[PDB]
RNA sequence: GGGGGGAACCUGGGGAACUGAAACAUCUCAGUACCCAGAGGAGAGGAAAGAGAAAUCGACUCCCUGAGUAGCGGCGAGCGA
RNA sequence: CUGUUGGGAAGCAGCGCCAGAGAGGGUGAAAGCCCCGUAGGCGAAAGGUGGGGGGAUAGGUGAGGGUACCCGAGUACCCCGUGGUUCGUGGAGCCAUGGGGGAAUCUGGGCGGACCACCGCCUAAGGCUAAGUACUCCGGGUGACCGAUAGCGCACCAGUACCGUGAGGGAAAGGUGAAAAGAACCCCGGGAGGGGAGUGAAAUAGAGCCUGAAACCGUGGGCUUACAAGCAGUCACGGCCCCGAGGGGUUGUGGCGUGCCUAUUGAAGCAUGAGCCGGCGACUCACGGUCGUGGGCGAGCUUAAGCCGUUGAGGCGGAGGCGUAGGGAAACCGAGUCCGAACAGGGCGCAGCGGCCGCAAAGUCCGCGGCCGUGGACCCGAAACCGGGC
RNA sequence: GCUGGGGCUAGGAGUGAAAAGCUAACCGAGCCCGGAGAUAGCUGGUUCUCCCCGAAAUGACUUUAGGGUCAGCCUCAGGCG
RNA sequence: GGAUGACCCCAGGCGGUAGGGGAGCGUUCCCGAUGCCGAUGAAGGCCGACCCGCGAGGGCGGCUGGAGGUAAGGGAAGUGC
RNA sequence: ACCCGGUGAAAUUGAACUGGCCGUGAAGAUGCGGCCUACCCGUGGCAGGACGAAAAGACCCCGUGGAGCUUUACUGCAGCC
């Protein structure tokens, strides 16, 4: 049968135009009052995920 | 449904291969259960017999052996030569088989 | 040439590789696989590809994104595929969404847009958006933009 | 491409011959190998002939040395199987249309 | 007229667990295995109180594609038009 | 058809012949022409079938105006509890319905994902309906399917023998020879068995029968061994025996020397497995994916089901899929976009080789290979759990 | 009290002057066939030859500790020099 | 050096478990094959102190055996205990 | 039980050309070292060794293995209100 896409992964993730994985900064979910603006500034921001676990990410997307 | 014949008792018919190629003689016997003829003079076997009232002193008898009816061709009672069978419908309109060298009957 | 004649390149049918056939063979016993372990049992690991020991994982970890849309589904709106004027140059005469379809340049069911980069080319093309630069470009160099709804 | 090559393998060797029509060739095979003589096929190289004309096929085709093609049934193992290849003019024509 | 039989195939009435979720309970296996009732050379379905956006299509069945898409999901494992 | 070899011609030789038939099986060996067949044709009084061809029959058929008679009831509908759908209570519609309440007949009623309005679609609560689809007890055809431990559990008198109270379990076991010509008869023996004779091309083809490997047991022959300390060998030398400046066999003495496998930090190990021999026995396949590779085409590449043709002949089929553009949760914009008041700053994106030709290449298609995903997924092994029966 | 014949009660069920005793020579849950090739991070086993290279038994995290993910160390291909 | 596996000369490397890579041997089957080897003896079995190959093996010859076997080059696996 | 005639098993078994001491060795050696002792092969006997045989330790730990039992463990269900 053919694969099928990891969902959880499709709603975290992207694959870029040159396949890097890229994904929203963690820890501002919650916990924010004591947190500088800096903090929250810089965590709303994207980042790019290392070469090894973005690779994992890219194969549960065979589709994109 | 039943085996095919091209030779049957006793129609006359040449001995094409084997010990006795080239011998002729009648069709003693058609076993088709065994596809094999038996032709008279034709493949003798030597076999013991033990000393019985059928034979008494007993030693040994001639007996002819089966020959695979493939090795044995019937001549033509016409043309008198040895040959294949073809079949020909009549006006009765019954089948025969006849010569395929020249149009004889074979029986 | 002759049926004895044909034959592949060298390299293009190359031999599988076959384990667990004797010391010699350099894939002996324990058939490239080591020894003992879950990774060497008939059935394998887990899915390599997410699982991680038990800790969570990296992918669970980080958090979901935007819009993921309720039942009863996608909504059904008009799409736009875009295609520059620089695709458009093997034309003469009239481009519409039909041919540059024909051409196998833009995708059925899909609405024409076309965009800037490359040059203009004074042709008649029909579509259904422009973009600005597409705009420009094509109406200064002697085309007639058509707009289609 | 395969097709187009089996058949110009063939042309370079010398080993390719178009015919216009076949004589008297009429179903019986005695026919053929009457024709056959007439444009050099002895049987000592094995033939594949393309023809849409039937009792030519039915004539030719009891053959050791020969096989038989409809021109739709040209197809290039059994090109190159053969040492010579043998083509009616009307199916040379479609050949061409199959490769062009 | 009925009864009973028939290798699989079909419909309907009932309907598990191991297992998977690297524990487990929702979830999965799966409406599967199996039990029962009925059909028949097939069975089911079938001439719109339909589709769902086409200002459109036009009974049903079946294959390909749509599409592992849309979605569903201790938004986990997975499920999946 | 003749010759030749041979037990046997179909082998070899010589001279022919058929072919809409040179598929294949047989015949004493290897046969187009000996046989059975094959190509191409022919055939049913009777029974079955008959979707095709013909014919009958049932059944089918107007337009305005008026009337407001009828248009499927414990039904629609609403609420409670559930199931079905991709939908697990979710904004939860739809279809179905166990409980409660309970209409209307076209100015009627259901649906278009809570609901309302507007705009459309459709006609619930009666029934039937070919074909296209599924299966293989049965018959036939064909295999880069098995060949007696294989292939069905069964090639053979097998669901048997045998095991079990029963449900149920469930084997082993094929081959003389071309032809029985299956060995008259005599001899030893109670018989079995054998020795002669005989048959046969062959009898270590004799029925306890093709081939007849190995473990294993025996007879005969060479070499060797009863003061010798051993993972059994090896290296050296010498003696004896065989074959004919060399080899083979054997081994007296001397030197050296801790089985194999598995598992382990480490085994000769007093750690695991193995009496020995033979045969069976474990990394595969499908569909996706990802790298690499051999080729076809290249801003393009490619078809799926199906249809036509073949009967080991290929073609058609462009629906669809991948690629050609990205950024953004999205609206949206687009070689840009997102964040932002920003023309700031950032994230993620954007731009061949030679003389128009060649050459290469994005990408894509197919083959091959490594590895991944889903399947039992390298083979064997649980204790258990569940269903129906006994 | 013992005993013949004929009967009834059985699988989470019977029966038990109670021993988890007995339910067809192994009962803390019978036997048979099926789901089934359950699952087994455990043990055993894994079959021809030659050539080149050649480890690890660490760190992080882990209902993890004799299993894993990534890193570390090995190997092949392409590129750099 | 010759010019690209033609061979020659020179120099260096070549212990090895897990494991990576490379090159080969053989078994069954298909194309090659309406061919070719085969009763003046197929396969298989028993020998050999002979030949070729580093090796897996491949030849050759004698005996057994009595009807099959299958090349160069390619294809495919129920392929080596 | 022993001997003679008759019939004739078994578990086990890597192969065996299977000595003592002091040492050594994965820590208790017929098999390694040094020494000592020892002609070849049986029969009836005895049980100290071959970590003798038999039973993939029944104790212990380990496995995110199972099963029976408990309860103010969790969550359900029958039953009852
Ligand atoms: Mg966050
Ligand atoms: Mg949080
Ligand atoms: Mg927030
Ligand atoms: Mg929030
Ligand atoms: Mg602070
Ligand atoms: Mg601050
Ligand atoms: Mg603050
Ligand atoms: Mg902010
Ligand atoms: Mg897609
Ligand atoms: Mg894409
Ligand atoms: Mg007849
Ligand atoms: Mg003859
Ligand atoms: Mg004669
Ligand atoms: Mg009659
Ligand atoms: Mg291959
Ligand atoms: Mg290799
Ligand atoms: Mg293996
Ligand atoms: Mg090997
Ligand atoms: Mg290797
Ligand atoms: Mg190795
Ligand atoms: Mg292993
Ligand atoms: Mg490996
Ligand atoms: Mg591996
Ligand atoms: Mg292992
Ligand atoms: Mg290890
Ligand atoms: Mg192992
Ligand atoms: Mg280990
Ligand atoms: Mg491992
Ligand atoms: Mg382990
Ligand atoms: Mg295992
Ligand atoms: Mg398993
Ligand atoms: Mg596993
Ligand atoms: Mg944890
Ligand atoms: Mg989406
Ligand atoms: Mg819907
Ligand atoms: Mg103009
Ligand atoms: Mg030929
Ligand atoms: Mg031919
Ligand atoms: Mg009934
Ligand atoms: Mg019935
Ligand atoms: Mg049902
Ligand atoms: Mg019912
Ligand atoms: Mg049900
Ligand atoms: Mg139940
Ligand atoms: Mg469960
Ligand atoms: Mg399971
Ligand atoms: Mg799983
Ligand atoms: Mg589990
Ligand atoms: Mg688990
Ligand atoms: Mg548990
Ligand atoms: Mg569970
Ligand atoms: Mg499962
Ligand atoms: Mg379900
Ligand atoms: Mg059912
Ligand atoms: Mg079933
Ligand atoms: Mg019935
Ligand atoms: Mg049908
Ligand atoms: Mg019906
Ligand atoms: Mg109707
Ligand atoms: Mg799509
Ligand atoms: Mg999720
Ligand atoms: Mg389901
Ligand atoms: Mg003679
Ligand atoms: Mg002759
Ligand atoms: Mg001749
Ligand atoms: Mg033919
Ligand atoms: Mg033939
Ligand atoms: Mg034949
Ligand atoms: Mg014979
Ligand atoms: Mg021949
Ligand atoms: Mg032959
Ligand atoms: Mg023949
Ligand atoms: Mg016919
Ligand atoms: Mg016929
Ligand atoms: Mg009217
Ligand atoms: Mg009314
Ligand atoms: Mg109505
Ligand atoms: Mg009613
Ligand atoms: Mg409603
Ligand atoms: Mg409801
Ligand atoms: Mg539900
Ligand atoms: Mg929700
Ligand atoms: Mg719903
Ligand atoms: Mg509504
Ligand atoms: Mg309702
Ligand atoms: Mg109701
Ligand atoms: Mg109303
Ligand atoms: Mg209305
Ligand atoms: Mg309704
Ligand atoms: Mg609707
Ligand atoms: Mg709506
Ligand atoms: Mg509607
Ligand atoms: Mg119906
Ligand atoms: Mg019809
Ligand atoms: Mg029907
Ligand atoms: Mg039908
Ligand atoms: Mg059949
Ligand atoms: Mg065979
Ligand atoms: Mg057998
Ligand atoms: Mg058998
Ligand atoms: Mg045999
Ligand atoms: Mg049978
Ligand atoms: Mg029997
Ligand atoms: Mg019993
Ligand atoms: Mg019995
Ligand atoms: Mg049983
Ligand atoms: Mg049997
Ligand atoms: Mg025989
Ligand atoms: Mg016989
Ligand atoms: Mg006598
Ligand atoms: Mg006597
Ligand atoms: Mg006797
Ligand atoms: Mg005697
Ligand atoms: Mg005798
Ligand atoms: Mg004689
Ligand atoms: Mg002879
Ligand atoms: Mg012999
Ligand atoms: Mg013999
Ligand atoms: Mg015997
Ligand atoms: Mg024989
Ligand atoms: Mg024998
Ligand atoms: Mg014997
Ligand atoms: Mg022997
Ligand atoms: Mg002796
Ligand atoms: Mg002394
Ligand atoms: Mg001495
Ligand atoms: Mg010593
Ligand atoms: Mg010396
Ligand atoms: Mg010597
Ligand atoms: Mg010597
Ligand atoms: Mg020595
Ligand atoms: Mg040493
Ligand atoms: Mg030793
Ligand atoms: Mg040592
Ligand atoms: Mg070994
Ligand atoms: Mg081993
Ligand atoms: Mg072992
Ligand atoms: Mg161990
Ligand atoms: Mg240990
Ligand atoms: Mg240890
Ligand atoms: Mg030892
Ligand atoms: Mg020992
Ligand atoms: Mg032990
Ligand atoms: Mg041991
Ligand atoms: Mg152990
Ligand atoms: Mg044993
Ligand atoms: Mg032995
Ligand atoms: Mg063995
Ligand atoms: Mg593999
Ligand atoms: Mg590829
Ligand atoms: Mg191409
Ligand atoms: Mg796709
Ligand atoms: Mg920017
Ligand atoms: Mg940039
Ligand atoms: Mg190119
Ligand atoms: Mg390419
Ligand atoms: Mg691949
Ligand atoms: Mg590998
Ligand atoms: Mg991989
Ligand atoms: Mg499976
Ligand atoms: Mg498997
Ligand atoms: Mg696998
Ligand atoms: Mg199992
Ligand atoms: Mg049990
Ligand atoms: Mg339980
Ligand atoms: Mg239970
Ligand atoms: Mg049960
Ligand atoms: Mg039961
Ligand atoms: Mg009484
Ligand atoms: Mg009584
Ligand atoms: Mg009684
Ligand atoms: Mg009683
Ligand atoms: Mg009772
Ligand atoms: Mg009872
Ligand atoms: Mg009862
Ligand atoms: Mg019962
Ligand atoms: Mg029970
Ligand atoms: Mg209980
Ligand atoms: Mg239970
Ligand atoms: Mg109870
Ligand atoms: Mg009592
Ligand atoms: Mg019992
Ligand atoms: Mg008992
Ligand atoms: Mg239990
Ligand atoms: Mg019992
Ligand atoms: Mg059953
Ligand atoms: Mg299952
Ligand atoms: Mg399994
Ligand atoms: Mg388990
Ligand atoms: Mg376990
Ligand atoms: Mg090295
Ligand atoms: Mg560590
Ligand atoms: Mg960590
Ligand atoms: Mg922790
Ligand atoms: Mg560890
Ligand atoms: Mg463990
Ligand atoms: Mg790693
Ligand atoms: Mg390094
Ligand atoms: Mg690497
Ligand atoms: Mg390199
Ligand atoms: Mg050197
Ligand atoms: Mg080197
Ligand atoms: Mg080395
Ligand atoms: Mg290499
Ligand atoms: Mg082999
Ligand atoms: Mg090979
Ligand atoms: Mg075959
Ligand atoms: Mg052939
Ligand atoms: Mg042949
Ligand atoms: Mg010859
Ligand atoms: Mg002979
Ligand atoms: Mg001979
Ligand atoms: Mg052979
Ligand atoms: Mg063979
Ligand atoms: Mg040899
Ligand atoms: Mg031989
Ligand atoms: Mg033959
Ligand atoms: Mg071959
Ligand atoms: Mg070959
Ligand atoms: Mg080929
Ligand atoms: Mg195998
Ligand atoms: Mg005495
Ligand atoms: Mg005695
Ligand atoms: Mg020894
Ligand atoms: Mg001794
Ligand atoms: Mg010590
Ligand atoms: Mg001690
Ligand atoms: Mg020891
Ligand atoms: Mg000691
Ligand atoms: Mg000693
Ligand atoms: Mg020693
Ligand atoms: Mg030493
Ligand atoms: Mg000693
Ligand atoms: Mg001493
Ligand atoms: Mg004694
Ligand atoms: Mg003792
Ligand atoms: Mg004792
Ligand atoms: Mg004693
Ligand atoms: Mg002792
Ligand atoms: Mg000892
Ligand atoms: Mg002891
Ligand atoms: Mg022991
Ligand atoms: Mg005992
Ligand atoms: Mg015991
Ligand atoms: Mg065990
Ligand atoms: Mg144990
Ligand atoms: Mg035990
Ligand atoms: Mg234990
Ligand atoms: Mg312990
Ligand atoms: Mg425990
Ligand atoms: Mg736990
Ligand atoms: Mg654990
Ligand atoms: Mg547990
Ligand atoms: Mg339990
Ligand atoms: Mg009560
Ligand atoms: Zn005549």
């Amino acid at each position: 049968p053919k694969m099928k896409t990891h969902k959880g992964a499709k709603k975290r993730v992207k694959i870029t135009a040159s396949g890097k994985v890229v994904a929203m900064k963690t820890g501002k979910r919650h916990l924010n009052w004591q947190k500088s603006g800096k903090e929250i500034r810089q965590k709303g921001r994207k980042f790019v995920l290392a070469k090894p676990e973005a690779e994992r990410i890219k194969l549960l997307l065979p589709y994109e | 449904m039943r085996v095919k014949m091209h030779v049957k008792k006793g129609d006359t018919v040449l001995v094409a291969s084997g010990k006795y190629k080239g011998r002729v003689g009648k069709v003693k016997e058609v076993l088709p259960k065994k596809y094999a003829v038996i032709v008279e003079g034709v493949n003798i076997v030597k076999k013991a017999v033990r000393v019985s009232p059928k034979y008494p002193q007993g030693g040994f008898i001639e007996k002819e052996a089966p020959l695979h009816a493939s090795k044995v061709r019937p001549i033509c009672p016409a043309c008198g030569k040895p040959t294949r069978v073809r079949k020909k419908f009549l006006e009765n309109g019954k089948k025969i088989r006849v010569c395929a060298k020249c149009g004889g009957a074979l029986d | 040439m002759k049926l004895s004649d044909l034959r592949p390149n060298p390299g293009a049918n190359k031999r599988r590789k076959r384990v667990g056939r004797g010391p010699g063979s350099g894939h002996g016993k324990t058939a490239t696989r080591g020894h003992k372990g879950q990774k060497s049992r008939s059935g394998g690991l887990k899915d390599p590809r997410r699982f991680e020991g038990g800790r969570s994982t990296t992918l669970m970890r980080l958090p979901k994104r935007g819009m993921q849309g309720q039942v009863p589904g996608e909504i059904k709106r008009p799409r736009y595929q875009g295609v520059n004027l620089k695709d458009l140059a093997r034309f003469e005469g009239e481009v519409t969404p039909e041919l540059l379809v024909r051409a196998g340049l833009l995708k059925k069911g899909y609405r024409l847009k076309i965009l800037g980069e490359g040059e203009a080319k004074p042709l008649k093309v029909v579509a259904h958006a422009f973009s600005k630069s597409a705009l420009e470009k094509l109406k200064a160099a002697g085309g007639e933009p058509v707009l289609l709804e | 491409k395969g097709l187009a090559m089996a058949v110009a393998d063939r042309a370079r060797e010398g080993k390719l011959l178009l015919v216009e029509a076949f004589a008297g060739v009429n179903g019986k095979t005695k026919e053929f190998l009457a024709w056959a003589k007439e444009a050099g096929l002895d049987g000592s190289e094995s033939v594949l002939l393309v023809t849409g004309n039937e009792l030519v096929r039915r004539a030719a085709r009891n053959l050791p040395w020969v096989v038989t093609l409809a021109p739709e049934g040209l197809n290039v193992y059994d090109i190159v199987r053969t040492e010579r290849l043998v083509m009616d003019l009307d199916a040379w024509e479609v050949f061409q249309n199959r490769i062009g």
